[PDB]
């Protein structure tokens, strides 16, 4: 069934005297698919997958984990980044068993090589507070490396590009997700602004003042909520062009 | 007394100790107290210096060129620009390209090396660095909200009325938020914002931005962290009531800096072109066509 977590009836808020920050949700997330999760600005986005990694409490609902019940070990990036004072090895390591192959993969997957090759001793510089101060996509680029190389079989990923160009964020992805990502078959939810990828989603959720909208695939967008598909047509500017 | 020196001895020793060891606290601040000034006094004499000097924008860029510290290479190469008053430049580039050290240039903040980069017959290295950083307006790409309540974060001074905050933030967009919050006016903002999203932080700095009425207006990458919809309403918010402000944007992305009076490209420290948009989507061999092709 595939059925990645299975929340019904959900009903998430920040405050416990207060009112619930997230409405109704009843998503149902596939496994091993690539699904973009979208709203505007502050509409319960990063909410939901705190939700649904039990962060913030609950008044109601059920949420349904599945492994391979509880929930196993998900890697994510949050949206302000956090680093470890430690080298830039353990800090996308972090406690795994360490494999040069793959580390060069999602080197190679996030593009800091040339970002190693300026530092000034390399692998084994220490960063964070207590060591040399980055620039924040480089912060950025180091958080979602080590969500790449966890093998988590299930990621969540928040917004990479909010300090990237378009040359990384394109690189991004179409090397690392979608290509190192789904030959190992790992669950990924990434929320964006960038609408130019939601041409790339098995699924996508819609998002509106804590309420999801209807979710479903692209194709399902074109019947469901034109005025949507619309917006989102004229916000990436290609509206001579279908989306699929 | 020999009893006294019985009982007293240790004491001598151990409060000798612990003396020294609270001494290493007092050589640690005095190593601190003596660190380097930023020279905040200005070449200039500040009665020589206007009430608005920046009436107009008109900034020259007259061979600038720019580095972090003094053992460092150069971070702009030899650039070369002028300004309009009314205009609404943009820029944009690869990252890493210096753009943000630009608006560091700007500031006096990065180490100036070189240039003549008067703006509206002052000198930036002649100003005092008060009276620049006073009346000039960077915004950031980090959302750095200090703690405290929404009116000290919005203006620490208390310089302004309320209508000119609530106006500020109906052009930052806030205020279907703020006036659901409870507090309405001067409700908790936590150590660093967090009580908020991510791009409602940037839209509060944005916000704290917008107060200041300083006719120059530089903004870095602002929009890289909303969303596209609140974005092309912000945009076409901004350059309406900021009609006449000059506007430096670092976009994140094309699709505002599109719509432009100038553009100016960066790679590798240096100008590449510097021109209208529109003309250089119809070059059609050009780093910005190639930006708008891979973007859309
Ligand atoms: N730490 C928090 N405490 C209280 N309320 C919060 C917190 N974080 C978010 N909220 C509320 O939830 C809403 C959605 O924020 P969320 O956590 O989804 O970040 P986001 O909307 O994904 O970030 P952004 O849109 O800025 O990238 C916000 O409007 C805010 O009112
Ligand atoms: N605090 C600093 N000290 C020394 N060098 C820096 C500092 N900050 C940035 N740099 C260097 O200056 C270059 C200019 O990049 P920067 O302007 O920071 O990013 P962008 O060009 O994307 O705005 C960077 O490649 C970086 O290596
Ligand atoms: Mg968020
Ligand atoms: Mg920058």
């Amino acid at each position: 069934d595939n059925c990645c977590v299975q929340i019904m009836g959900g009903y998430f808020t920040w405050t416990p005297d207060g009112i619930p920050t997230l409405s109704n949700i009843t998503i149902r997330i596939p496994r091993g698919q690539l699904t973009m999760i979208v709203g505007q600005v502050g509409c319960g986005k990063s909410s939901l997958l705190l939700a649904a990694l039990g962060e913030m409490q609950k008044v109601s609902g059920a949420v349904f984990w599945s492994s391979l019940r509880k929930r196993g070990p998900v890697a994510y990036a949050s949206q302000k980044p956090w680093l470890l004072n430690a080298t830039v090895e353990e800090n996308i390591i972090f406690e795994s068993p360490f494999n040069k192959q793959r580390y060069k993969m999602v080197i190679e997957a996030c593009s800091l090589q040339p970002d190693i090759d300026i530092l000034p001793h390399g692998d084994q510089t220490q960063i964070g507070e207590r060591g040399i101060n980055l620039s924040g996509g480089q912060r950025q680029r180091i958080s979602v490396a080590r969500a790449l190389y966890q093998h988590a079989n299930v990621v969540f990923l928040d917004d990479p590009f909010s300090a990237l160009d378009i040359h990384l964020s394109d690189h991004l992805m179409q090397a690392g997700i979608l290509e190192l990502l789904r030959d190992d078959k790992r669950t990924v939810v990434l929320v964006t602004h960038k609408l130019q990828y939601l041409p790339h989603a098995d699924w996508i959720i819609a998002m509106k003042d804590g309420t999801i909208q209807r979710e479903g695939t692209l194709k399902d967008f074109q019947r469901s909520e034109c005025q949507l598909f619309e917006h989102w047509k004229t916000l990436m500017n290609r509206q001579d062009q279908e989306l699929e | 007394y020999a009893l006294m020196v019985s009982n007293y001895l240790n004491w001598m020793v151990r409060n000798l100790a612990d003396m020294e060891l609270q001494l290493g606290a007092v050589k640690r601040i005095h190593g601190l107290l003596k660190t380097e000034a930023e020279s905040y006094e200005g070449l200039l004499a500040p009665s020589l210096i206007p009430k608005n000097w920046p009436d107009q924008g008109k900034i020259q860029i007259q061979n600038l060129s720019v580095r972090y510290d003094s053992s460092l290479k150069p971070v702009l190469k030899h650039v070369n620009a002028l300004i309009a008053p009314g205009q609404k430049i943009g820029i944009c580039g690869r990252t890493g390209s210096g753009k943000s050290s630009f608006s560091l240039a700007f500031f006096r903040m990065v180490d100036t090396f070189e240039g003549h980069i008067i703006i509206d017959g002052i000198d930036i290295a002649k100003l005092p660095l008060h009276t620049l950083r006073s009346r000039l307006s960077i915004i950031l790409q980090d959302p750095v909200l200090f703690s405290g309540t929404i009116r000290f974060n919005l203006d620490p001074e208390r310089k302004c009325s309320d209508s000119t905050l609530w106006e500020a933030l109906e052009i930052a967009q806030l205020k279907l938020v703020v006036k659901a919050l409870p507090g309405g006016l001067d409700a908790i903002i936590t150590e660093g914002g967090e009580n908020f999203s991510q791009g409602q932080r940037q839209l509060f700095c944005l916000a704290r931005a917008f107060v200041r009425k300083t006719s120059i207006f530089i903004m870095d990458e602002a929009t890289a962290s909303i969303d596209m919809a609140t974005e092309n309403i912000l945009q076409k918010v901004v350059m309406t009531a900021f009609a006449d402000r000059t506007v430096v944007t670092i976009a994140h992305r094309v699709h505002t800096i599109l719509s432009a009076d100038l553009v100016i490209v960066l790679k590798r420290g240096a100008i590449l072109e510097f021109d209208k948009p529109e003309k250089l989507l119809s070059r059609k061999d050009s780093v910005f066509a190639s930006f708008v092709r891979a973007d859309k």
